[PDB]
């Protein structure tokens, strides 16, 4: 389950405060991601390296 | 553009809030529960080994049947690795398609031997344990990219 | 009084009505569909089912674009 | 933003294809991470052996004898309902 | 049901295509215990593919006490293998074998020694066999430049100061017997042969009509059922044995099984498979079985190159790789067990070197690698565990002897066959066929016959005495099969 | 003869000792690792090995 909580922590980012959105009553957690970001708002999922993840 | 008959209405984002009577179900799916998660077994863990994205569509492909499997296929969300079975009862037809990257890695062999297995359950009279069997025959055969 | 009786009784009246109430509910006709029969029509509507088995780049809708079909080859049976 | 990326290429060498996979195990190529059942099974087993057999003493009591039968009969319990399970492909 | 054919490895795909070109009206099902053809033996992963024409396996040459050497074995089995090619060749024609790369490919047979005493035994072996019309084309290597260039993997970091040699023959094959098999069952169910996978046959029982009576289970369903079949053909690899025993036919009485694993060290680095461009047999250890003989093959499996070393022995109770660990144990009945205690005290070496073979780390297995490729680093190779095979216990006097071969057994009035044992099996599959149509349908296989010389021109002929026909054979089948390119 | 219960502890020690001295060769045995390995691992990146510790 830490393995699992590092691969969560690379493909989302880290998390930080929640957000409702403009148009809608979405609540999203505003991640911070940790690598390039795609065209669009997820990011492209790192590979796991064998250290620790902040 | 409509809705469900009853109880269903699009909300502020895209997703359609839905809703069922108290006493049925949603998935209305005519298979008992324990087979369901056999085949979804299959599709899920025994395809694994074939890391390509293992498709079962009992819905009925009518007209030209490969065409319409063509077309189903690409519905799949990753057509590119995709080894999609669709079995029409009603036409008493199986029709199995592939993706581009699922090439040479043993699922053109395969194909028969899934397809005659599909076949033989049927004609035995088990829709479900013939979807296994060839899950399970063309997972062995297709090999990891 | 009796204590045989009363041990025998409290260890099986509530046996008893466990077994008189199952046989009238668990022996009920359930919610789930009946198993399709290969003779009768396919009367559901179409059913695709998909692993959800390997990485699918990013979660994001957003970027997947249509690269295309890429069909793969084909097969064909008539049970 | 302040931090970097990390790139690691570790010496590799069974080579994973068999045993656990990375859906299950996100870490299995980094190390050790598939104990055969068999063995968990057996280990089951042998302590259920042992706390029946821890019976047989040099003591006049009773409540420890049937501590034992219970500890035992739950951990006979745990491996035959997974022995059953993979027997039948993880069903019920 | 005319025909039934349990399993559905190389064996019973061969013979339902047979007997499905031959009598297209007859009713056939295969049942198969798993849920896709070739899954088994016939497997790439569980056997070496050689495509065995006798061209590089040195134990079908032994040195006779004269120091002449004798090739009889080796043209017999070169002659089998012409035969299945043959009969390849005119599936290929008529769109039975439509995908010819995916089960064959030209790849080079070598024979390999190293040490003087070796050489010469290779260079007796060769002057031998050269003058067969079947291995005329063979060369003799003795010279390090001409072995460098052909072999760059086997002679980096050899010490060439020992002399090494080989017999090199241009024109070997590598082949997938698991999409072989998947072809021809393919061709044969689109031709109306039934297919029961996941199905598995529990009993054979003799009617009062001379028709068996076939118990199936479905082993997702668990229900059982009846098939009543004209003829039952048994290619259920180590699961033929219990199945001969449960007919009851006479002919299957004291039969035994010894149940060999094999496993291989494997890789697809292309800094290896680049400079290894054969299938390269050493000789057998002093003692080892003539099946154990270590090998450096060049595979190709779903379109992709592989190195093959091995075999090395392994030992399981499974008659089969999805066996059970009960199959020995309930092989054991009253009327073999002389036969199998038998085999204990009279092969004590081959005990020994089963043993030996079992105790091997993976860091042994690489050093046995090293005999062949003395480059060769430990983290290139992966061990997987090929198939599992039943060597026959046959009762001889007051013990048993283990044999090697394949055994056609065949019930005395036809209506069963089943195949036993385990070489050169699957690259034997059409002649072993033919062997069982011939003993099976004795009242038809005149009448087959003309279809049957279609099919294998050189049927019924020797073609080491017909050099003309050999070269016609030959010719056809290089051209059909791709071989020249 | 007597065989007494402080055999039974002095083998128990015997065995501790044994297995602790031993690990890094029975690991490598069991795994198949003789790779010359600089870089640690996490414990989380290898759940048998810090379950077998833990
Ligand atoms: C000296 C040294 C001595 C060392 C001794 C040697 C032993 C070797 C190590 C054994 C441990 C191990 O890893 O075993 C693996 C092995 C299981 O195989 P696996 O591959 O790890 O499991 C995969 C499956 O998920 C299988 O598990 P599952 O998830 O499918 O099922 C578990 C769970 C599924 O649910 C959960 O897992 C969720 C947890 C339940 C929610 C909480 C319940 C409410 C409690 C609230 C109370 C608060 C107050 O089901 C239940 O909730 C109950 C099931 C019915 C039990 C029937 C028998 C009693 O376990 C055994 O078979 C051995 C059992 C030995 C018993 C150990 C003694 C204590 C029990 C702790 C271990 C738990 C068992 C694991 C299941
Ligand atoms: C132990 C280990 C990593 C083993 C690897 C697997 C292996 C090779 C086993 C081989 C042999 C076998 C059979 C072993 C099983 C039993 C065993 C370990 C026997 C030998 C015992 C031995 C000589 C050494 C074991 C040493 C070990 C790693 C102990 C745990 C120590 C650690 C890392 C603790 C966490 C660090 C930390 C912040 C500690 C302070 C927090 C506290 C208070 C922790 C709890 C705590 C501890 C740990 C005490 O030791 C203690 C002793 C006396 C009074 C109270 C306490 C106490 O409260
Ligand atoms: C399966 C597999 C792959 C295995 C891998 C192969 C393998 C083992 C590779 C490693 C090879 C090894 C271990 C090589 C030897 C290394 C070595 C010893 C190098 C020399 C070291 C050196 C410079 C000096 C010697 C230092 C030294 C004493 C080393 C040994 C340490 C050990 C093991 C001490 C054990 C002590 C001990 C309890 C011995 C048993 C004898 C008995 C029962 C004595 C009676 C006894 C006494 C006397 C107590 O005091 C006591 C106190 C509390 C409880 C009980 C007892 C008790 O029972
Ligand atoms: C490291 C600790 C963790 C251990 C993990 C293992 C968990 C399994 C625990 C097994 C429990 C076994 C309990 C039975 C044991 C047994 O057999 O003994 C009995 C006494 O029963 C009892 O109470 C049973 C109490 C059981 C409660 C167990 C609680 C577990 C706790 C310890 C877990 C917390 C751990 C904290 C971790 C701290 C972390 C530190 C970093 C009877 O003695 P007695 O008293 O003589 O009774 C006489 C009559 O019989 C007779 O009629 C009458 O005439 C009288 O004579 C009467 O005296
Ligand atoms: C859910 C279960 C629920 C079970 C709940 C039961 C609770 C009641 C227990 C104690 C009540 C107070 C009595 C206190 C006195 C005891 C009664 C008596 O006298 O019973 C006759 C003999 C001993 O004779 P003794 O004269 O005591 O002398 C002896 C040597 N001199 O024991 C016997 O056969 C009968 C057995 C008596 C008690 C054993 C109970 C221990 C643990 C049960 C299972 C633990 C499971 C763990 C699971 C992981
Ligand atoms: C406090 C706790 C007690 C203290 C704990 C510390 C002691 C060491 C811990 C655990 C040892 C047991 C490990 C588990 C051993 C695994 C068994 C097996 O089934 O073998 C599978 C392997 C994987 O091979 P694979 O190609 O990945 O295939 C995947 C197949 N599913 O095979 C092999 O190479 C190895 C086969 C032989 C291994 C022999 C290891 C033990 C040697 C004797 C030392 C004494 C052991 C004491 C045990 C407590």
């Amino acid at each position: 389950s830490l393995q699992r909580s590092d691969r969560e922590v690379l493909e989302h980012g880290v998390e930080t405060g929640i957000i409702k959105r403009l148009p809608h009553g979405a609540y999203v957690e505003l991640h911070q991601p940790l690598g390039p970001v795609d065209e669009h708002g997820h990011p492209i999922p790192l590979e796991y390296a064998g250290a620790p993840l902040p | 553009e409509l809705d469900l008959p009853y109880g269903s209405a699009l909300t502020s984002s895209g997703r359609i809030s839905a809703v069922t009577e108290p006493g049925e179900l949603s998935v209305h799916y005519p298979f008992p529960t324990m087979d369901l998660v056999v085949l979804d077994d299959a599709l899920k863990y025994g395809s694994r080994a074939a890391k390509a994205r293992f498709a079962v569509y009992i819905g009925p492909l009518g007209a030209d049947t490969a065409a319409t499997a063509r077309e189903i296929l690409a519905n799949v969300p990753t057509p590119e690795n995709a080894v999609l079975l669709a079995v029409s009862p009603d036409q008493r037809a199986i029709e199995v398609v592939y993706g581009a990257d699922v090439k040479g890695r043993g699922i053109e062999s395969a194909a028969p031997l899934g397809v005659s297995a599909a076949a033989a359950s049927f004609k035995e009279g088990n829709l479900i344990d013939g979807l296994i069997s060839a899950v399970r025959v063309m997972s062995a055969g297709v090999s990891p990219a | 009084m009796s204590t045989a009786l009363t041990h025998g009784l409290i260890g099986g009246v509530p046996l008893v009505l466990f077994a008189v109430l199952a046989l009238i509910f668990l022996t009920r006709k359930g919610p789930h569909p009946d198993t399709y029969k290969m003779s009768d029509p396919w009367t559901h509507a179409p059913i695709l089912w998909a692993a959800e088995e390997p990485r699918e780049h990013g979660h994001g809708g957003h970027g997947h674009d249509s690269h295309g079909v890429v069909i793969g080859g084909g097969a064909s049976g008539k049970w | 933003m302040s931090s970097t990326q990390d790139r690691s290429q570790l010496d590799p060498e069974v080579e994973r294809h068999t045993g656990v996979d990375v859906e299950d195990v996100p870490s299995a190529e980094w190390g050790w991470s598939h104990m055969p059942i068999g063995v968990m099974h057996i280990g089951g087993l042998l302590s259920a052996a042992f706390l029946l057999v821890m019976m047989r003493g040099n003591h006049v009591g009773h409540v420890e004898d049937w501590f034992l039968i219970g500890f035992a009969a739950v951990i006979v319990a745990l491996v035959g309902r997974n022995w059953w399970l993979r027997r039948r492909g993880w069903i019920r | 049901t005319d025909v039934v054919l349990v399993g559905a490895g190389i064996m019973s795909a061969t013979l339902g295509t047979l007997i499905k070109l031959l009598e297209p009206n007859w009713s056939i099902t295969m049942i198969e215990r798993l849920d896709g053809a070739a899954a088994e033996s016939s497997d790439p992963w569980n056997n070496a593919g050689t495509g065995h024409s006798a061209l590089c396996e040195l134990n079908y040459t032994p040195a006779l006490p004269d120091g002449t050497i004798d090739i009889s074995k080796a043209v017999n089995v070169n002659e089998q293998f012409q035969v299945s090619r043959q009969f390849w060749a005119h599936a290929v024609e008529n769109g039975v074998l439509p995908d010819v790369r995916s089960f064959l490919n030209p790849v080079p047979h070598v024979s390999f020694v190293y040490g003087a005493d070796n050489v010469q035994y290779l260079k007796a072996r060769y002057n031998a066999l050269v003058t067969n019309p079947l291995f005329a084309s063979m060369e003799f290597i003795d010279d390090k430049d001409e072995f460098t260039r052909r072999l760059p993997l086997m002679a980096e970091k050899r010490d060439f100061s020992e002399p090494v040699a080989l017999n090199w023959s241009q024109h070997g094959t590598d082949v997938d017997f698991g999409s072989l098999s998947r072809q021809l069952i393919g061709f044969a169910a689109g031709n109306g042969m039934t297919t029961m996978f996941g199905h598995d046959v529990r009993d054979l029982s003799k009617n009062s009509d001379g028709s068996w009576t076939v118990k199936v289970r479905n082993r997702r369903t668990g229900n059982n059922f009846k098939i009543n079949a004209k003829f039952v053909f048994v290619g259920a690899g180590g699961g033929a044995l219990p199945l001969l025993q449960k007919s009851g036919i006479p002919e299957a009485k004291g039969f035994g099984g010894f149940p060999v694993g094999g496993a291989f060290l494997r890789t697809n680095k292309q800094h290896l498979t680049s400079r290894h461009n054969a299938k390269v047999y050493g000789l057998p250890p002093l003692g080892a079985p003539p099946m154990s003989v270590p090998h450096l093959d060049t595979r190709v499996i779903n379109g992709r190159q592989w190195l093959l070393f091995g075999p090395f022995a392994g030992w399981s109770p499974k008659f089969l790789k999805q066996g059970k660990v009960t199959d020995l144990p309930l092989s054991v009945k009253p009327n073999n067990l002389a036969s199998m205690l038998g085999v204990g005290l009279t092969e004590v070496g081959l005990l020994k070197y089963l043993i030996g073979q079992l105790l091997l780390s993976e860091p042994a297995r690489v050093e046995t690698l090293r005999e062949f490729a003395p480059s060769a680093v430990d983290s290139d190779w992966e061990l997987d565990i090929a198939g599992q095979r039943v060597q026959v216990i046959r009762r001889k006097g007051a013990g048993g002897v283990l044999e090697f071969g394949t055994t056609v057994l065949a019930a005395a009035d036809g209506s069963i066959a089943g195949l036993l044992g385990a070489s050169p099996g699957a690259s034997t599959a059409v002649p072993a066929m033919l062997d069982v149509l011939q003993r099976c349908f004795a009242d038809r296989y005149q009448a087959w016959t003309p279809k049957l010389k279609e099919m294998v021109p050189s049927l019924g002929t020797k073609l080491s005495d017909e050099p003309k026909l050999f070269e016609e054979v030959w010719s056809w089948g290089t051209k059909v099969l791709k071989l020249d390119v | 003869h007597t065989i007494p219960q402080g055999v039974w502890v002095a083998v128990g020690m015997g065995l501790v000792f044994a297995l602790l001295i031993a690990y890094p060769f029975i690991e490598k045995k069991v795994t198949g690792d003789d790779a010359h390995h600089n870089l640690l691992q996490r414990p989380r990146d290898v759940p048998v090995r810090t379950a077998i510790g833990s």
